[PDB]
């Protein structure tokens, strides 16, 4: 995408995700971020919801294909060849994060934004590995989270939808990936009653961003307990 | 568990 | 897929079908069309699944596109690009047909099926033709579906699945592209009168079959009248 | 108008 305007690049990643076109959204979204220039707040949004839904539906794929395995080699085969595309997209979109989001982040929500998806890409590459790097992966992941949230927790404030989100997130790394069900109640939980506490400084407009993810966070609760 | 959504949809 | 024995392509394509990677499933079919045998109806049926979800997938974002463009360069570039990719997957799907499946196929069912695949491919180019070559286009998909409604004519039933598709395409065929309404809706009429009155003759699991096709032949008439 | 599906759903 080198010979592409970083501004026609970011309006072909809005029509990508208008015709439901999202490998195209992650492919103009990686180029925009290869100018070098950091990104403004509804490009981070384009650039997460582009590889979102492509890892998305290639974590959908996996499970179909590992549900199989479980149940000649092609299983296995076509599985291990779906796992190392969804390897490949989870590598691509850490390296944008390492060159250089994350070091050219300073503003809070900026730097929280792409440390919670450092965070989710670890998570999704945790979700299928087996080897003697799984232990450090998790590890990864972890650490990703924690920097978040320890930034989060001085920055902004407990309704901020980026740090609900992140903590949402983080809790489901707990319950999925760390085997720390009791880590994951704990953290909704009080992401959710320090959130309640918060929503009467909030516009009408802020209200329903919070309590959207307040759900999201109920929601899991509810099928945890 | 659900993560967040890409969009509020 | 040249290195891929062919019955390891098919049970990857259906894994594909299942875990909804239509893509992957459309090549490995191809691989498999590319061996030189001939395809069982069920493999026929793989291959055409595959593509008609690929290219589906493309006709609806051409048409997102399309409309975007009708209300700088960056919308037509996009649709271009699309609608490019559309025509190099029709383009691939006619290949194997015309390179060897038509003219090994021999019996009415497996004829019927590809010609009919024929007239859908061509159909989708003329959806997104303009050009110096878009009556030739027209007129390939109505020969192929001509030639497949003779043959269908004189060698099925009229409760045939096959023949009530082919039917039912070729006057969707009549009315989006040939601007032949009427012809369309007496197609539509004569097919499901026809297979009403024949319907008598058949097992409970083919009626369930024909009753469903016949459904869709008048879904499209009570939108056209 | 509809055209016929890849399978019977
Ligand atoms: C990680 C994260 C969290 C929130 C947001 S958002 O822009 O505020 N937004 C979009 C994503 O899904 C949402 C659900 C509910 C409320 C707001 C959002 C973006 C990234
Ligand atoms: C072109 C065509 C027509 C029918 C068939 S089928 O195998 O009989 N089948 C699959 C496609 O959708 C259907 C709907 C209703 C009844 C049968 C089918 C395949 C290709
Ligand atoms: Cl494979
Ligand atoms: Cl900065
Ligand atoms: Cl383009
Ligand atoms: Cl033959
Ligand atoms: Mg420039
Ligand atoms: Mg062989």
């Amino acid at each position: 995408m080198g010979s592409m305007e970083r501004a026609s690049l970011i309006q072909k990643a809005k029509l990508a995700e208008q015709a439901e076109r999202y490998e195209d959204m992650a492919a103009f979204m990686k180029g925009a971020v290869e100018k070098g220039e950091e990104l403004s707040c509804e490009e981070r949004n384009l650039l997460s919801v582009a590889y979102k839904n492509v890892v998305g539906g290639q974590r959908a794929a996996w499970r179909v294909l590992s549900s199989i395995e479980q149940k000649g080699p092609e299983v296995r085969e076509y599985r291990e060849k779906v796992e190392t595309e969804l390897q490949g997209v989870c590598d691509t979109v850490l390296g944008l994060l390492d060159s250089h989001l994350i070091k050219e982040a300073g503003d809070a929500e900026s730097r929280v934004f792409y440390l919670k998806m450092k965070g989710d890409y670890y998570r999704y590459l945790a979700e299928v590995a087996t080897g003697d790097d799984k232990k450090r992966i998790i590890d990864s992941a972890r650490s990703a989270y924690q920097e978040a949230m320890d930034i989060s927790k001085k920055e902004m404030p407990p309704t901020n939808p980026i740090r609900l989100g992140l903590a949402l997130n983080f809790s489901v790394f707990h319950y999925e990936i760390a085997n720390s069900p009791e880590e994951a109640i704990s953290l909704a939980k009080t992401t959710f009653d320090e959130a309640m506490a918060d929503l009467h400084t909030l516009s009408e407009d802020s209200y329903k961003d919070s309590t959207l993810i307040m759900q999201l966070l109920r929601d899991n609760l509810t099928l945890w307990t | 568990a659900g993560s967040i959504p890409g969009r509020r949809s």
